[PDB]
């Protein structure tokens, strides 16, 4: 089965930094873009950063400059470095990947269990 | 019960993956080996496979109740859909590599509504009977595929109708798909019946059997007394044989290209010649 | 030998719109003859009226709009030749209602609802032209999506037992398929009904399922008799549920017994028994 | 063939009267509503009056009181009696009928050739 395992996250003071990682495992045929999403209680899930198989990146306007997304294509692992954090960055972060199960089937979006990020003030 | 194919020209038949007329015979691109279409699947003795319906009035259709957030699907006659007996309710669209635009109507109410379907999100779980409403208001609907567009995800990907969608699982076997169809090799390639599909592009929808072939096979239920059926593609005006073909019990056609089948006329008729072995070597088209 | 498809009615389609068959019915008292142009095929496989072989052509239109008129062609894009038929093959034949047709394009996005009034002087499908009614210039393909009460005469109720006027002052000018009359002696016409979307309990009758038509056109069986005695058989048990007659022109009749053909189950199969005289007296259902 | 022939019309001084008639002929099965329409220079064709087979009348607000629509079902003829004519009544008048060609066929709208009515000044 397809599995996404996240590491990192936690508590940090305002202005500090945190790093997130998420590894993709399981039987699959192809993997496209991987990325990070976040959702605070009472709000909807929003995009944080995306990285393609080639390395083309997309960032949310609220995190441009502060966040940095990286990817190890050989290990199917996506990395997120968050700098200059504010208390409004407090949410549950989810890694995401579009994976092709077989040559005959189209892609599907898969999600990780979610990592809590708490920024104090 | 002798085996037969319909005595009708291909140009007068329909696609089995959408209600569209057949406009050409084709073969897959080099990079396309197997195909796993869930619609348009019937054995030579008339056993329907996947989500294939008998009639074209069920092809590429959906039926369910929306609550504003999800559409709970049923079978097209309104009876409940039972999961894990197949990848979706009978007739559900199996077009991968594109975004779906389905025309929704209602019994007892006016107007039609376009239903925009992305087949990649986690909400898209037709094998469990639920797909995202994506703005469709609460109510009971019946819908039919109207046109397609490039898939939303992966962003920028080109339309690829040689694929089926993921019916909502992390494990391939969990959705109980119809098994893949492979080219037999040794020069034999799979034969596909193409139709032009509305949308912003030169979309060509391939299928393994015309829908009229399917209802014919399901009605005849002829015993498959052989490992392959040798066919002749005959010009009905002339009577001239335009090419040798083989039909395999699982429900697909093959041939040996010479340029080949894509240059064949579409007004021909497939005629059963005799039962032959699976190793029968065809003459190139 | 003459045969009918060995398929249950509940799995086949209507021949006047791409809709599944949901019931067997008879006409109301005030309905004598019918002149449907779709769903017309002889017992030896000769298509009549505007009847196509496949359901992918049923209740569809194709033409080029210039903002004011839609100049019709055949569904494959070849020109429509007047005085060879009442309209292009597959043109809708639903009278007594307003049409709402879903229009799409090859090479372009989106779908558009085309609202058709079949009474104005602009509506001349027999000459290849119908009013655009706001549809912008371009080439389109459309399929009937839902119907509504006819706009003219104002207040008239939906009456799907009629065909529209294809644009003429003389009946013979449009070269229609001839009317079908009840043979008499208690025999009434048998119709295959489908539920049609729209603001009402719309039931669309047809004389033959579309799958019957492609079967008859494929088999081309010599009509070696004046009438075909049929049995409506339950496929599970095999019990005969009623005697029926199929006439060479391509319609079914029966003699009703409150309890009659409308109370018959829809999962049965029509089976050819033998050739009989046109005056063979049937046992009531 | 189904044909609608109009009679009447012509020139009249303001305040005068004119009568229009419309005869329906040809092979047909039924005739529903019949009526009169007009088109003045610079405008579109507009409704004047209609009469059903039962005898129910509809009048345009602009002619209520002055015009009167009548029909002799036995002769399939509709009549329009125009009284107290003014210069705004100057137009080309058309007879209109919804006719069923056969029992099996739906209604179709048929029109007459058009009759000119001119009110002097």
């Amino acid at each position: 089965q397809v599995q996404l395992q996240e590491s990192g996250g936690g508590l940090v003071q305002a202005g500090g930094s945190l790093r997130l990682s998420c590894a993709a495992s399981g039987r699959m045929f192809s993997i496209n873009s991987m990325g990070w999403y976040r959702q605070a209680p009472g709000k909807e899930r929003e995009l944080v950063a995306t990285i393609s198989e080639a390395g083309t990146t997309t960032y949310a306007d609220s995190v441009r400059g502060r966040f940095t997304i990286a990817r190890d294509n050989a290990k199917n692992t996506v990395y997120l470095q968050m700098n200059s954090l504010n208390p409004e960055d407090t949410a549950v972060y989810y890694c995401n990947a579009y994976i092709q199960l077989d040559s005959t089937i189209w892609f599907r979006a898969y999600w990780g269990q979610g990592t809590q990020v708490t920024v104090s003030s | 019960r002798p085996f037969t194919l319909p005595n009708l020209p291909l140009s007068s038949l329909s696609n089995s993956r959408a209600p569209l007329p057949i406009s050409s015979i084709g073969i897959s691109p080099d990079n396309v080996q197997s195909v796993q279409f869930q619609n348009g699947r019937c054995t030579l003795d008339g056993r329907l496979v996947g989500t294939t319906p008998v009639s074209l009035s069920h092809v590429a259709k959906i039926r369910g109740t929306s609550n504003g957030t999800v559409i709970n699907l049923t079978e097209l006659d309104g009876t409940p859909f039972h999961p894990f007996e197949g990848p979706a309710p009978i007739g559900f669209p199996d077009l991968g590599g594109c975004d779906w635009h389905i025309n929704m109507t209602q019994f007892g109410h006016s107007s039609q509504t376009q239903y925009d379907v992305d087949t990649t999100p986690d909400t898209f779980v037709p094998h469990l009977g639920s797909i995202q409403a994506n703005g469709i208001g609460s109510g009971n609907y019946v819908g039919v595929l109207s046109w397609i567009s490039p898939p939303s995800h992966p962003s920028g990907s080109q339309v690829d109708l040689w694929k089926i969608p993921n019916y909502g699982s992390s494990i391939t076997e969990a959705t109980h798909l119809a098994p893949s169809v492979y080219p037999p090799g040794f020069g034999e390639v799979l034969v596909f019946f193409m139709s032009k599909m509305p949308g912003p592009g030169a979309y060509n929808l391939p299928c393994l059997l015309p829908q009229e072939y399917i209802s014919h096979l399901a009605s005849e239920q002829a015993p498959t007394v052989g490992e392959a059926a040798l066919l002749h593609y005959v010009d009905p005006d002339t009577g001239r044989n335009l090419g040798e073909f083989k039909a395999y019990p699982d429900g697909f056609l093959t041939c040996v290209p010479n340029s080949g089948p894509q240059q064949l006329p579409i007004n021909g008729v497939f005629v059963f010649v005799s039962w032959v072995s699976r190793f029968y070597q065809l003459k190139p088209v």
